[PDB]
């Protein structure tokens, strides 16, 4: 069963690089046990992934990928895994562990840029995978892919990318009940490398007259 | 004589002749050198060539073993590759179990343990390569050297292969603690070139590697410009 689980991890391929956002919450049933669980990591030189779902399993996937990437690096023969190979390895491991009826309970968003070809893709807890311009997991797949599809552009700027991604993440924060206001945006680019935003919280709006007074009256509401 | 045909026999002198025969295999290979400098470790091997073709940059003998540590093999490079593979696997295992970088000391003891362990089995050929290990961790530089027998010790400077005697004599002259990286490069290159017997071999290739604060405490080949400068200095000194 999933015990300590996280939530949506949206993804948006923008000009000159890739952006991924994910709140810092790990919930335990209904409680938010944890509110500072960095759920985005940088993998190798050319990659970056976030995970949703069980946080123990995600921490294990990090060990798998760290051994993979260290073994890859120690060769020093001048070729390394780009986003594509890393994502394919992730799909293979997730599917294999599904075949054992012992799944890794996570949903993985992995993306990155290598040789000027920027890749972004996803993997499910049962091996379902696809590579796209913008991906999401969990409720980010209901409440964020509509707005991502609606507003994504071929050459989205970095600031426009951040503002779109925050639009999505705020829309989730309004209506997910599993999401904490803390969150991180991760930037990966060619020749800059991965760069993870410091944690922060988004301003939210509640002062609508209909909210203040459901119905309307001097006494009732 | 009958007492020199397996590794588990044990000679009337008191000696295990097969390990000496592996040592004799190491002694007649290209020289390897490691120096513990003030702020880091520099390794340098004498990868001698046999053909004009071997593309410069071929059978590397200085292998990374973990992000924080590297290794250099002498003798049968084929066996050195398995020692290096086992060192890699053990560092990885330590990370996976305890969750922190395997200390260099522990890694050296484990590699030496494995090399010895392969000396106990009747159905295993003993390893024919002894390695220098030059990790770098919260304890600073730590240079270890592992013999085929299994004996490993922490050194300030090591030297195996044909160049044993000359290399050790040249290193003894050297003020190891005062000299820093980018200075170990020149000293290693100079002594390697001095050791090289043109009357015995031809057109060798020089490798080097080092772990220090400059490399942010990781193992990585020398920036080739530094190697070129050091090789020039070594040639000038040899003149």
């Amino acid at each position: 069963y999933p015990y300590v689980t996280g939530t949506s991890v949206i993804g948006i391929k923008y000009k000159d690089g890739i952006l991924i956002a994910a709140d810092m919450g790990g919930s335990y049933g209904s409680t938010l046990r944890y509110k500072s669980v960095e759920r985005l990591k940088g993998i190798g030189k050319h990659s970056l992934l976030g995970a949703s779902g069980e946080i123990s399993d995600f921490q294990e996937l990090l060990r798998y990928l760290d051994d993979l990437i260290l073994y890859d690096n120690m060769w020093d023969d001048g070729n390394s895994f780009g986003p594509k190979e890393v994502h394919n390895y992730l799909t293979r491991v997730m599917y294999n562990r599904r075949n054992k009826f012992n799944p890794l309970w996570n949903s993985l968003v992995l993306g990155g840029v290598k040789n000027g070809q920027k890749y972004l893709g996803t993997v499910n807890m049962i091996g379902v995978h696809y590579q796209d311009n913008h991906v999401a997991t969990g409720f980010g797949n209901h409440l964020a892919v509509p707005i991502l599809r609606d507003e994504w552009k071929e050459d989205l700027s970095f600031e426009d990318g951040v503002r779109l991604l925050e639009k999505c993440m705020r829309v989730l924060l309004y209506r997910d009940r599993s999401a904490v206001n803390k969150l991180q945006i991760a930037k990966i680019t060619e020749e800059g490398g991965v760069t993870i935003s410091p944690p922060y919280s988004l301003k939210t709006y509640w002062e609508f007259a209909a909210f203040k007074n459901p119905t309307a009256g001097a006494e009732g509401s | 004589t009958g007492y020199d045909l397996s590794v588990t026999t044990f000679s009337p002198d008191g000696r295990v002749f097969q390990i000496e025969y592996a040592a004799k295999a190491v002694d007649n290979s290209g020289t390897a050198v490691g120096i513990k400098c003030k702020d880091g470790i520099v390794l340098g091997v004498e990868k001698l060539i046999q053909s004009k073709m071997m593309l410069p940059g071929s059978n590397r003998r200085i292998h990374s073993v973990h992000r924080h540590s590297g290794m250099a093999v002498a003798g049968l490079a084929a066996d050195g590759r398995q020692i290096v593979a086992r060192a890699k696997s053990e560092a990885t295992n330590y990370e996976s179990v305890y969750g922190e970088a395997v200390p260099v000391k522990e890694l050296a003891d484990r590699v030496a343990s494995y090399v010895h362990l392969c000396t106990l089995y009747w159905w295993l050929r003993p390893f024919g390569c002894g390695v220098i290990l030059g990790g770098y961790d919260r304890d600073g530089p730590q240079l270890y050297m592992v013999e085929p027998s299994g004996i490993s010790y922490r050194y300030f400077g090591a030297a195996i292969g044909k160049g044993k005697q000359a290399a050790k004599t040249e290193i003894e002259k050297l003020k190891l603690s005062e000299m820093t990286c980018r200075e170990g490069i020149i000293e290693v290159a100079k002594i390697i070139y001095k050791v090289h017997d043109e009357a015995k071999d031809k057109a060798f290739e020089l490798e080097m590697s080092w772990i220090c604060d400059e490399s942010k405490r990781e193992h990585q080949k020398v920036p080739d410009n530094l190697l070129q400068e050091a090789k020039a200095a070594a040639t000038a000194a040899l003149e």
